[PDB]
């Protein structure tokens, strides 16, 4: 849910990385100014159509 | 780069990492709200402190990003919103201490202690008891003590730790930028950044002082009617002129003056056109009540919901073996979950309330498209104005006999009308002078303008003058009588009954004017039309996005509150009214004082 340049048609990209939405390096942990991509969904029985 | 799109990121992330908590948090209470056992407590208690400090620390680090740097009114709407809620801006030994002191005061409230006169065996308690006792029963003697009693119970018990915690309070109002926990509360009706729709903090009393003294006049004529009932119906404890016992009228509190409706009957030889009697001809249920109400929310123009409200309700006893607090609640889940916690009966009143929760479900299913710090709705009147319009505009006659549940036999007559306006009336106009005085009372106690030592006299003193009633018992500086109400000692604004009102009215005449219907608005039929459900659909789907003032000008056309439709829906009552006080001074005179 959080990555630049929109994908090309019929291409994948498994690249798990960290974020660079700011104006500072970041290097390992996220933390401020800084995030992580790939989050994940949920699922229970009780959800709404 | 910008700012901009940092806070847009932030929050992006931030509704979808907040929104399982949440969903897990309320799980956990409604699983606990229907089986209570001490796990379920504990589930409870673990889900809230991992939502609360998920909150607290999105807050902490949401301190970034100042406002005057972000364009973007939405954001800054969210922003604010995430920043207010969750704040912890104080010193330590206070937070706790408060936390303490606000759950020995919801304690003692649960559990009052009056113990009869001196009677070892029985200790009633605020469960069908003293007041039931309260609700109806003719004996000056048991509801003056009674009276006396339960005051004297949470009056030196609750008086000492008041002052202290207004004190935190108000110190803590200081430490953010604010100017009193008055200002805190009436904060809420506020808008900035744009103009011609932007509404203080200041105005909000004028309107409502501006409102109140319009309102009077028909309360002063009520109040000289139901003095002169009272006068035929009690005997030598009326003054002729003057004020009204406290204990005498309606609840504990006097808040709804609903039980007063049999000894004040205009004229009432009539059958009552309530329905409950015809209810087992066709052995209605529970069931059929319900997907009754979704009909008629479907012919009004809006879709019914989904079968897992039907799976998930609780719309039953569960019986002996379960353990469930019953109490009607209208449980808004996320992730497109809904369900109605309520017990049935098989009556009427169940019947009103069916369509009065059915609307808060439609409001919450209405604006389920928003980010989530804007899902709420707009000012906290809104979500029970819509609630409140549905149940009046659901217990006409000619509803009912367009149902079918009233026999198509019961004609109309002038005295049916004045019944139930008188009947309406009751409830509906009695409790905005207790609302507006109790409400100025804790405005002026939060704003320091009435001295602690001039406590007790002054709170009196408006009662004795706004509202028309005198203490029977003199009360002195060890009492505290705004202290046994329920909202009181909870933490609660009250100032949101005054307000779900008279929006109610204003919504009923407009929406009674987009389907055309002729005569008094007091009967209105809006169960057809589907430009009225336009209408309410074109505000709904809004929550928090904009101002309430532009809301307010899509549904009516107006700019704020007005109390004009109210007037419109009482006139009858009005002209009946002061067609019977031909020979009774209307007013009250304060000096009279019954208990010398
Ligand atoms: C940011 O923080 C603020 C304040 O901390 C939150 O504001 C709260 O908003 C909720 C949502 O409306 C308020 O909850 C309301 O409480 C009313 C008081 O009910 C109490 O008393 C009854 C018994 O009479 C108890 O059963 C109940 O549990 C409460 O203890 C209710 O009357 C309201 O219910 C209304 O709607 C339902 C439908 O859902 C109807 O069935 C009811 O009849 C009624 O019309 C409602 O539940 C709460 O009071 C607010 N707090 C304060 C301090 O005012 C914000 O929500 C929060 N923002 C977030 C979390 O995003
Ligand atoms: C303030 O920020 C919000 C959030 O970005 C802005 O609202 C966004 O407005 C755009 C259109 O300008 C919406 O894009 C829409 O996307 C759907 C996707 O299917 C597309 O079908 C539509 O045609 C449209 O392009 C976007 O969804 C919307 N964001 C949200 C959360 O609803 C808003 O415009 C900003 N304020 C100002 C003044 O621009
Ligand atoms: C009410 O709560 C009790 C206590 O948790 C539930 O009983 C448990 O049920 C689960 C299955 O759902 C079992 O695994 C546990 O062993 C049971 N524990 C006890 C102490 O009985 C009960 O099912 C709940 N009733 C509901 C949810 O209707
Ligand atoms: C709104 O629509 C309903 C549904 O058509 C109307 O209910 C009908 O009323 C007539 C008149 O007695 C009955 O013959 C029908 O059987 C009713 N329909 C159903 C499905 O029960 C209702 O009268 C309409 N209301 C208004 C004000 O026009
Ligand atoms: C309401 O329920 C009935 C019966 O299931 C269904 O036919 C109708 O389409 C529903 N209304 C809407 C708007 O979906
Ligand atoms: C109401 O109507 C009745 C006849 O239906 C009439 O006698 C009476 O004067 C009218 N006005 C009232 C009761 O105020």
């Amino acid at each position: 849910l959080l990555r630049k340049s929109k994908l090309k048609p019929f291409e994948r990209d498994i690249s798990t990385e960290i974020y660079q939405a700011g104006n500072k390096p970041c290097n390992g942990v996220a933390g401020p100014n800084c995030y992580s991509p790939l989050q994940s969904y949920g699922f229970r029985p009780t959800y709404g159509v | 780069s910008t700012i901009e799109e940092q806070a847009k990121t932030f929050l992006d992330k931030f509704n979808h990492e907040a929104e399982d908590l949440f969903y897990q948090s309320s799980l956990a209470s409604w699983n606990y709200n229907t089986n209570i056992t001490e796990e379920n407590v504990q589930n409870m208690n673990n889900a809230g402190d991992k939502w609360s400090a998920f909150l607290k620390e999105q807050s902490t680090l949401a301190q970034m990003y100042p406002l005057q740097e972000i364009q973007n009114l939405t954001v800054k709407l969210q922003l604010q919103a995430l920043q207010q809620n969750g704040s912890s801006v104080l010193s330590e030994d206070k937070s706790k201490r408060l936390n303490t002191i606000l759950n020995t005061m919801s304690t003692i409230y649960s559990t009052g202690k009056v113990c009869n006169p001196d009677n070892p065996q029985e200790c009633l308690l605020l469960e069908p008891g003293l007041n039931e006792i309260m609700a109806n029963s003719l004996d000056y003697n048991e509801r003056l003590w009674a009276w006396e009693s339960w005051r004297s119970e949470v009056g030196k018990q609750l008086r000492p730790l008041y002052e202290e915690y207004v004190v935190l309070k108000n110190e803590m109002a200081r430490a953010n930028h604010y100017e009193d926990y008055g200002d805190y509360w009436r904060g809420d009706y506020e808008v900035n950044g744009v103009d011609g729709y932007d509404y203080s903090r200041g105005q909000l009393i004028e309107d409502v002082e501006h409102t109140f003294e319009e309102i009077k006049p028909l309360y002063e004529h009520l109040h000289a009617y139901v003095r002169a009932k009272l006068m035929n119906a009690y005997p030598s404890y009326i003054s002729p002129i003057g004020c009204l016992p406290a204990h005498l009228l309606g609840d504990m509190w006097g808040r709804f003056w609903t039980n007063l409706y049999s000894l004040t009957v205009p004229f009432g030889q009539k059958p009552n056109i309530d329905v409950t009697d015809a209810m087992v001809d066709q052995a209605w249920d529970a069931q059929r009540i319900f997907k009754e109400a979704e009909k008629f929310f479907v012919s009004v123009g809006l879709p019914n919901m989904t079968q897992g409200f039907w799976e998930n309700s609780m719309l039953t006893d569960p019986g002996n073996v379960q353990k469930a607090v019953c109490h009607p609640t209208a449980w808004d889940l996320g992730k497109g979950d809904f369900r109605i916690l309520m017990c049935t009966k098989v009556t009427m009143d169940d019947f009103l309330t069916a369509h009065h929760e059915m609307g808060h479900i439609q409001y919450d299913m209405a604006y389920a498209a928003q980010p989530f710090l804007l899902r709420n709705g707009a000012n906290e009147g809104f979500h029970e104005a819509v609630g409140e319009i549905m149940s009046l505009s659901a217990a006409t006659p000619k509803h009912l006999k367009s149902i079918g549940l009233l026999s198509p036999d019961f004609q109309e007559d002038n005295e049916t009308e004045i019944n139930f306006l008188l009947k309406q009336a009751l409830t509906i106009v009695g409790t905005l002078p207790f609302t507006y005085m109790l409400e100025k009372w804790r405005w002026m106690v939060f704003k320091g303008e009435i001295p602690k030592d001039q406590w007790m006299k002054k709170w009196w003193e408006m009662k004795r003058e706004i509202v028309g009633v005198v203490e029977p018992v003199p009360h002195d500086e060890t009492y505290c009588d705004p202290a046994s109400l329920f909202h009181v000692s909870n933490d609660y604004s009250f100032i949101r009954y005054y307000t779900r009102t008279l929006y109610q009215f204003q919504f009923q005449e407009a929406l009674c004017q987009a389907a055309k219907h002729e005569g008094p608005l007091h009967k209105c039929d809006i169960s057809n039309s589907t430009e009225a459900g336009q209408k309410l659909f074109n505000m709904l789907r809004l929550g928090k996005s904009e101002p309430w003032t532009l809301a307010l000008e899509n549904v009516v056309g107006a700019k704020n509150m007005n109390v004009r439709p109210l007037l419109n829906y009482f006139e009858p009552l009005f002209t009946w009214l002061k067609d019977q006080n031909k020979n009774s001074f209307v007013g009250w005179s304060t000096d009279w004082s019954p208990y010398a």
